[PDB]
Protein backbone atom coordinates (compact mmCIF):
# COMPACT_ATOMS: atom_id res chain seq x y z
CA UNK A 1 0.00 0.00 0.00
CA UNK A 2 2.78 2.44 0.90
CA UNK A 3 5.98 0.85 -0.46
CA UNK A 4 7.43 0.90 3.08
CA UNK A 5 7.11 -1.58 5.91
CA UNK A 6 6.43 -0.91 9.57
CA UNK A 7 8.14 -2.24 12.68
CA UNK A 8 6.59 -4.45 15.36
CA UNK A 9 5.83 -2.94 18.74
CA UNK A 10 7.47 -5.29 21.26
CA UNK A 11 5.22 -3.55 23.86
CA UNK A 12 6.57 -0.06 24.61
CA UNK A 13 9.19 0.25 21.82
CA UNK A 14 7.31 2.99 19.88
CA UNK A 15 10.30 5.30 20.61
CA UNK A 16 12.80 2.87 19.02
CA UNK A 17 10.63 2.10 15.97
CA UNK A 18 10.14 5.82 15.27
CA UNK A 19 13.83 6.49 15.73
CA UNK A 20 14.70 3.42 13.63
CA UNK A 21 12.54 4.49 10.68
CA UNK A 22 14.07 7.96 11.05
CA UNK A 23 17.62 6.61 10.84
CA UNK A 24 16.63 3.96 8.30
CA UNK A 25 15.58 6.62 5.80
CA UNK A 26 18.75 8.58 6.50
CA UNK A 27 19.97 6.66 3.46
CA UNK A 28 23.63 7.65 3.66
CA UNK A 29 23.70 6.41 7.27
CA UNK A 30 22.06 3.09 6.37
CA UNK A 31 24.56 2.65 3.52
CA UNK A 32 27.35 3.06 6.06
CA UNK A 33 25.79 0.73 8.65
CA UNK A 34 25.58 -2.04 6.02
CA UNK A 35 29.33 -1.53 5.43
CA UNK A 36 30.33 -1.97 9.10
CA UNK A 37 32.43 -5.17 9.66
CA UNK A 38 30.25 -7.52 11.73
CA UNK A 39 32.13 -10.64 10.61
CA UNK A 40 31.11 -9.71 15.86
CA UNK A 41 29.36 -12.03 18.32
CA UNK A 42 25.75 -12.61 17.28
CA UNK A 43 23.08 -10.81 19.35
CA UNK A 44 25.78 -8.95 21.25
CA UNK A 45 26.61 -6.43 18.47
CA UNK A 46 24.48 -3.28 18.19
CA UNK A 47 25.88 -2.77 14.63
CA UNK A 48 24.90 -6.30 13.62
CA UNK A 49 21.45 -5.71 15.08
CA UNK A 50 21.18 -2.39 13.20
CA UNK A 51 22.18 -4.08 9.91
CA UNK A 52 19.56 -6.79 10.55
CA UNK A 53 16.76 -4.29 11.20
CA UNK A 54 17.85 -2.11 8.28
CA UNK A 55 18.14 -5.10 5.91
CA UNK A 56 14.69 -6.29 6.93
CA UNK A 57 12.87 -2.95 6.59
CA UNK A 58 14.43 -2.84 3.12
CA UNK A 59 13.43 -6.39 2.07
CA UNK A 60 10.49 -7.79 4.11
CA UNK A 61 6.83 -7.37 3.13
CA UNK A 62 5.65 -7.92 6.74
CA UNK A 63 6.28 -5.80 9.85
CA UNK A 64 9.89 -6.17 11.11
CA UNK A 65 10.97 -7.15 14.66
CA UNK A 66 13.55 -5.52 16.97
CA UNK A 67 14.10 -8.33 19.50
CA UNK A 68 17.78 -8.91 18.67
CA UNK A 69 18.47 -5.16 18.80
CA UNK A 70 17.12 -4.82 22.34
CA UNK A 71 19.09 -7.96 23.22
CA UNK A 72 22.27 -6.33 21.92
CA UNK A 73 21.58 -3.41 24.28
CA UNK A 74 21.85 -5.82 27.20
CA UNK A 75 18.15 -5.64 27.97
CA UNK A 76 15.82 -8.25 29.43
CA UNK A 77 12.25 -8.52 28.03
CA UNK A 78 10.83 -6.33 30.83
CA UNK A 79 12.76 -3.33 29.45
CA UNK A 80 10.85 -3.58 26.13
CA UNK A 81 7.78 -2.49 28.18
CA UNK A 82 9.31 0.63 29.85
CA UNK A 83 8.44 3.78 27.87
CA UNK A 84 11.30 6.01 26.77
CA UNK A 85 12.28 9.34 25.22
CA UNK A 86 13.22 9.14 21.54
CA UNK A 87 15.92 11.84 21.73
CA UNK A 88 17.56 10.14 24.70
CA UNK A 89 17.76 6.92 22.72
CA UNK A 90 19.03 8.82 19.69
CA UNK A 91 21.92 10.31 21.69
CA UNK A 92 22.98 6.94 23.09
CA UNK A 93 22.44 4.87 19.95
CA UNK A 94 24.31 7.22 17.62
CA UNK A 95 27.15 7.55 20.12
CA UNK A 96 27.49 3.78 20.38
CA UNK A 97 27.40 3.41 16.60
CA UNK A 98 29.85 6.27 16.09
CA UNK A 99 32.44 4.70 18.37
CA UNK A 100 31.86 1.30 16.71
CA UNK A 101 32.59 2.90 13.29
CA UNK A 102 36.07 4.02 14.39
CA UNK A 103 38.88 2.11 12.66
CA UNK A 104 36.58 1.02 9.81
CA UNK A 105 35.97 2.08 6.22
CA UNK A 106 33.08 4.23 7.46
CA UNK A 107 34.69 6.13 10.34
CA UNK A 108 33.40 9.67 10.68
CA UNK A 109 30.04 9.07 9.00
CA UNK A 110 27.83 10.09 11.92
CA UNK A 111 29.69 13.37 12.62
CA UNK A 112 29.79 14.06 8.87
CA UNK A 113 25.97 13.70 8.76
CA UNK A 114 24.94 15.04 12.15
CA UNK A 115 27.71 17.14 13.78
CA UNK A 116 27.87 20.91 13.71
CA UNK A 117 29.81 23.56 15.63
CA UNK A 118 28.51 26.38 17.87
CA UNK A 119 30.43 29.42 19.05
CA UNK A 120 29.72 31.35 22.25
CA UNK A 121 31.01 34.93 22.69
CA UNK A 122 31.35 36.43 26.17
CA UNK A 123 31.93 40.18 26.59
CA UNK A 124 32.32 41.89 29.98
CA UNK A 125 30.33 45.12 30.18
CA UNK A 126 32.38 47.09 32.77
CA UNK A 127 35.90 45.74 32.00
CA UNK A 128 37.91 44.90 28.82
CA UNK A 129 37.60 41.07 28.95
CA UNK A 130 36.38 38.90 26.06
CA UNK A 131 36.38 35.12 25.70
CA UNK A 132 35.42 32.36 23.29
CA UNK A 133 34.09 28.81 23.23
CA UNK A 134 33.44 26.51 20.23
CA UNK A 135 31.57 23.27 20.84
CA UNK A 136 30.38 20.50 18.60
CA UNK A 137 26.68 19.53 18.65
CA UNK A 138 24.73 16.63 17.14
CA UNK A 139 21.28 18.12 17.86
CA UNK A 140 19.82 21.46 18.98
CA UNK A 141 17.52 22.05 21.95
CA UNK A 142 15.03 24.76 20.88
CA UNK A 143 12.85 26.61 23.47
CA UNK A 144 9.05 26.55 22.77
CA UNK A 145 7.16 28.47 25.45
CA UNK A 146 6.24 31.93 24.26
CA UNK A 147 7.63 31.30 20.77
CA UNK A 148 5.24 31.18 17.83
CA UNK A 149 7.42 29.17 15.47
CA UNK A 150 10.77 27.66 14.72
CA UNK A 151 12.10 30.95 13.34
CA UNK A 152 11.47 32.95 16.49
CA UNK A 153 12.99 30.06 18.43
CA UNK A 154 16.25 30.38 16.51
CA UNK A 155 16.15 34.15 17.00
CA UNK A 156 15.85 33.60 20.76
CA UNK A 157 18.63 30.98 20.65
CA UNK A 158 21.04 33.49 19.10
CA UNK A 159 19.87 36.44 21.17
CA UNK A 160 22.30 38.18 23.56
CA UNK A 161 21.84 37.46 27.30
CA UNK A 162 23.09 39.26 30.39
CA UNK A 163 25.34 37.13 32.60
CA UNK A 164 24.45 39.09 35.77
CA UNK A 165 23.82 38.56 39.51
CA UNK A 166 24.09 34.88 40.54
CA UNK A 167 25.08 34.27 36.88
CA UNK A 168 27.97 36.82 36.67
CA UNK A 169 30.88 35.70 34.45
CA UNK A 170 34.11 34.50 36.05
CA UNK A 171 36.38 36.90 34.14
CA UNK A 172 39.80 35.87 35.46
CA UNK A 173 41.97 38.53 37.12
CA UNK A 174 38.81 40.71 37.14
CA UNK A 175 36.84 38.16 39.20
CA UNK A 176 33.09 37.96 38.78
CA UNK A 177 31.82 40.51 36.29
CA UNK A 178 28.60 41.41 34.58
CA UNK A 179 28.85 40.28 30.97
CA UNK A 180 26.92 39.57 27.80
CA UNK A 181 26.84 36.10 26.29
CA UNK A 182 25.86 35.34 22.73
CA UNK A 183 25.73 32.15 20.71
CA UNK A 184 25.97 31.63 16.96
CA UNK A 185 26.34 28.65 14.65
CA UNK A 186 29.66 28.20 12.87
CA UNK A 187 28.33 25.31 10.74
CA UNK A 188 25.07 23.38 10.37
CA UNK A 189 25.26 19.63 9.60
CA UNK A 190 23.69 18.00 6.52
CA UNK A 191 21.16 16.27 8.75
CA UNK A 192 19.72 18.57 11.43
CA UNK A 193 18.11 17.08 14.53
CA UNK A 194 15.93 19.57 16.42
CA UNK A 195 14.61 18.70 19.86
CA UNK A 196 11.69 20.90 20.82
CA UNK A 197 11.69 21.71 24.52
CA UNK A 198 8.05 20.69 25.05
CA UNK A 199 8.54 20.42 28.83
CA UNK A 200 8.66 22.63 31.97
CA UNK A 201 8.80 21.96 35.75
CA UNK A 202 3.18 21.36 41.96
CA UNK A 203 6.72 19.86 41.60
CA UNK A 204 6.06 17.78 38.48
CA UNK A 205 7.28 17.32 34.91
CA UNK A 206 4.65 18.95 32.69
CA UNK A 207 4.55 18.61 28.90
CA UNK A 208 4.06 21.86 26.93
CA UNK A 209 1.48 21.23 24.21
CA UNK A 210 1.33 24.88 23.06
CA UNK A 211 1.14 25.66 19.31
CA UNK A 212 4.63 25.73 17.73
CA UNK A 213 4.74 26.09 13.95
CA UNK A 214 7.56 24.61 11.85
CA UNK A 215 8.04 25.01 8.09
CA UNK A 216 8.63 22.74 5.13
CA UNK A 217 11.63 24.87 4.05
CA UNK A 218 13.85 26.46 6.77
CA UNK A 219 16.32 29.25 5.92
CA UNK A 220 19.05 29.21 8.57
CA UNK A 221 21.62 31.63 7.08
CA UNK A 222 20.56 34.27 9.58
CA UNK A 223 21.94 32.21 12.48
CA UNK A 224 25.43 31.53 11.04
CA UNK A 225 28.55 33.56 11.88
CA UNK A 226 29.63 33.56 8.21
CA UNK A 227 27.23 32.74 5.34
CA UNK A 228 28.55 30.82 2.28
CA UNK A 229 27.04 32.39 -0.91
CA UNK A 230 27.94 29.03 -2.50
CA UNK A 231 25.95 26.66 -0.20
CA UNK A 232 23.15 28.70 1.47
CA UNK A 233 21.94 27.06 4.68
CA UNK A 234 18.51 26.14 3.37
CA UNK A 235 16.95 23.03 4.86
CA UNK A 236 14.13 20.69 3.77
CA UNK A 237 11.84 19.05 6.31
CA UNK A 238 12.27 15.24 6.26
CA UNK A 239 10.84 13.91 9.52
CA UNK A 240 8.39 14.76 12.34
CA UNK A 241 8.79 12.51 15.42
CA UNK A 242 5.42 13.05 17.10
CA UNK A 243 4.73 12.38 20.75
CA UNK A 244 1.23 11.95 22.12
CA UNK A 245 0.49 11.88 25.83
CA UNK A 246 2.11 13.28 28.98
CA UNK A 247 5.60 13.32 30.53
CA UNK A 248 4.93 10.06 32.41
CA UNK A 249 3.99 8.25 29.21
CA UNK A 250 2.40 8.24 25.79
CA UNK A 251 2.95 7.07 22.22
CA UNK A 252 5.47 7.83 19.43
CA UNK A 253 4.94 7.84 15.69
CA UNK A 254 7.02 9.52 13.03
CA UNK A 255 6.02 11.14 9.74
CA UNK A 256 8.59 11.04 6.94
CA UNK A 257 8.82 12.05 3.25
CA UNK A 258 11.55 9.41 2.67
CA UNK A 259 12.70 10.69 -0.74
CA UNK A 260 12.47 14.33 0.29
CA UNK A 261 9.90 14.73 -2.50
CA UNK A 262 6.94 15.96 -0.46
CA UNK A 263 5.21 12.56 -0.60
CA UNK A 264 4.54 11.71 3.03
CA UNK A 265 3.77 8.61 5.03
CA UNK A 266 2.98 7.97 8.69
CA UNK A 267 4.73 5.16 10.62
CA UNK A 268 2.67 4.06 13.66
CA UNK A 269 4.71 0.94 14.58
CA UNK A 270 3.33 -1.92 12.38
CA UNK A 271 1.20 0.35 10.15
CA UNK A 272 2.63 2.69 7.53
CA UNK A 273 0.04 4.85 5.72
CA UNK A 274 0.16 7.64 3.15
CA UNK A 275 -0.81 11.06 4.51
CA UNK A 276 -0.92 14.65 3.40
CA UNK A 277 1.59 17.40 4.07
CA UNK A 278 -1.16 19.04 6.12
CA UNK A 279 -1.29 15.93 8.31
CA UNK A 280 2.48 15.71 8.88
CA UNK A 281 3.18 19.41 9.48
CA UNK A 282 0.20 21.67 10.38
CA UNK A 283 -1.62 18.94 12.34
CA UNK A 284 1.49 18.44 14.50
CA UNK A 285 1.79 22.11 15.47
CA UNK A 286 0.08 21.36 18.80
CA UNK A 287 -2.15 23.76 20.75
CA UNK A 288 -1.90 15.80 23.58
CA UNK A 289 -0.23 15.19 20.23
CA UNK A 290 2.57 17.29 18.72
CA UNK A 291 6.06 17.41 17.25
CA UNK A 292 8.89 16.66 19.69
CA UNK A 293 11.81 16.07 17.30
CA UNK A 294 12.20 17.51 13.79
CA UNK A 295 14.66 16.19 11.17
CA UNK A 296 15.74 18.66 8.45
CA UNK A 297 18.21 17.84 5.70
CA UNK A 298 20.31 20.51 4.02
CA UNK A 299 18.97 21.08 0.46
CA UNK A 300 22.52 21.09 -1.01
CA UNK A 301 22.99 17.53 0.35
CA UNK A 302 19.50 16.03 -0.22
CA UNK A 303 20.70 14.11 -3.33
CA UNK A 304 23.61 12.54 -1.46
CA UNK A 305 22.00 11.93 1.96
CA UNK A 306 18.80 10.43 0.42
CA UNK A 307 20.60 8.58 -2.43
CA UNK A 308 18.62 5.50 -3.43
CA UNK A 309 19.82 2.33 -1.70
CA UNK A 310 19.66 -1.07 -3.36
CA UNK A 311 21.00 -4.57 -2.91
CA UNK A 312 24.37 -3.52 -4.34
CA UNK A 313 24.86 -1.48 -1.11
CA UNK A 314 24.46 -4.56 1.16
CA UNK A 315 27.72 -6.62 1.25
CA UNK A 316 27.17 -10.31 0.25
CA UNK A 317 29.00 -11.54 3.38
CA UNK A 318 26.28 -9.85 5.49
CA UNK A 319 23.50 -11.18 3.21
CA UNK A 320 24.91 -14.64 3.88
CA UNK A 321 25.28 -13.97 7.61
CA UNK A 322 21.72 -12.63 7.92
CA UNK A 323 19.95 -15.33 5.87
CA UNK A 324 22.17 -18.16 7.19
CA UNK A 325 20.82 -17.36 10.69
CA UNK A 326 17.87 -19.63 11.50
CA UNK B 1 35.69 26.30 37.48
CA UNK B 2 32.71 28.06 35.96
CA UNK B 3 30.75 26.22 33.26
CA UNK B 4 27.46 27.24 31.69
CA UNK B 5 24.15 25.35 31.76
CA UNK B 6 21.33 26.02 29.31
CA UNK B 7 18.12 25.54 31.31
CA UNK B 8 14.70 24.35 30.15
CA UNK B 9 13.83 27.97 29.26
CA UNK B 10 16.90 28.41 27.03
CA UNK B 11 18.45 30.84 29.56
CA UNK B 12 22.12 30.39 30.53
CA UNK B 13 23.04 30.00 34.21
CA UNK B 14 26.58 29.66 35.54
CA UNK B 15 27.53 26.57 37.54
CA UNK B 16 30.48 26.30 39.93
CA UNK B 17 32.09 22.92 39.40
CA UNK B 18 35.35 21.00 39.59
CA UNK B 19 36.88 18.56 37.06
CA UNK B 20 36.51 15.92 39.78
CA UNK B 21 32.71 16.26 40.15
CA UNK B 22 30.71 13.28 39.01
CA UNK B 23 27.64 13.77 36.84
CA UNK B 24 25.49 13.23 39.96
CA UNK B 25 27.37 16.09 41.65
CA UNK B 26 26.60 18.42 38.71
CA UNK B 27 22.98 17.25 38.63
CA UNK B 28 22.87 18.01 42.36
CA UNK B 29 24.31 21.47 41.82
CA UNK B 30 21.73 22.13 39.08
CA UNK B 31 19.05 21.17 41.60
CA UNK B 32 20.53 23.66 44.07
CA UNK B 33 20.40 26.52 41.56
CA UNK B 34 17.49 25.64 39.22
CA UNK B 35 15.39 23.31 41.40
CA UNK B 36 15.12 20.42 38.94
CA UNK B 37 15.24 17.04 40.73
CA UNK B 38 18.32 15.08 39.59
CA UNK B 39 16.10 12.09 38.73
CA UNK B 40 14.62 14.06 35.82
CA UNK B 41 17.74 15.83 34.51
CA UNK B 42 19.40 14.74 31.26
CA UNK B 43 22.59 16.70 30.36
CA UNK B 44 23.69 17.04 26.69
CA UNK B 45 27.32 17.97 25.87
CA UNK B 46 28.80 17.75 22.33
CA UNK B 47 26.20 15.11 21.36
CA UNK B 48 26.75 12.97 24.41
CA UNK B 49 24.31 12.57 27.26
CA UNK B 50 26.51 12.69 30.37
CA UNK B 51 26.42 9.54 32.49
CA UNK B 52 25.93 9.14 36.21
CA UNK B 53 29.29 7.79 37.40
CA UNK B 54 31.53 9.53 34.90
CA UNK B 55 33.32 12.80 35.70
CA UNK B 56 33.39 16.19 33.89
CA UNK B 57 37.11 15.57 33.14
CA UNK B 58 36.07 12.33 31.38
CA UNK B 59 34.42 14.62 28.85
CA UNK B 60 37.06 17.37 28.51
CA UNK B 61 34.43 19.68 30.02
CA UNK B 62 36.45 22.74 31.04
CA UNK B 63 35.71 26.38 31.92
CA UNK B 64 33.06 28.14 29.73
CA UNK B 65 31.78 24.77 28.51
CA UNK B 66 28.00 24.75 27.96
CA UNK B 67 25.79 21.85 29.02
CA UNK B 68 22.20 21.55 27.76
CA UNK B 69 19.53 20.46 30.23
CA UNK B 70 16.47 18.49 29.10
CA UNK B 71 13.67 16.37 30.58
CA UNK B 72 12.00 13.24 29.23
CA UNK B 73 8.91 12.81 27.04
CA UNK B 74 8.39 9.02 27.50
CA UNK B 75 6.43 6.75 25.10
Amino acid sequence: HTGYVGLKNQGATCYMNSLLQTLFFTNQLRKAVYMMPTEDDSSKSVPLALQRVFYELQHSDKPVGTKKLTKSFGWETLDSFMQHDVQELCRVLLDNVENKMKGTCVEGTIPKLFRGKMVSYIQCKEVDYRSDRREDYYDIQLSIKGKKNIFESFVDYVAVEQLDGDNKYDAGEHGLQEAEKGVKFLTLPPVLHLQLMRFMYTDQNIKINDRFEFPEQLPLDEFLQKTDPKDPANYILHAVLVHSGDNHGGHYVVYLNPKGDGKWCKFDDDVVSRCTKEEAIEHNYGGCTNAYMLVYIRESKLSEVLQAVTDHDIPQQLVERLQEEK
Amino acid sequence: MQIFVKTLTGKTITLEVEPSDTIENVKAKIQDKEGIPPDQQRLIFAGKQLEDGRTLSDYNIQKESTLHLVLRLRG
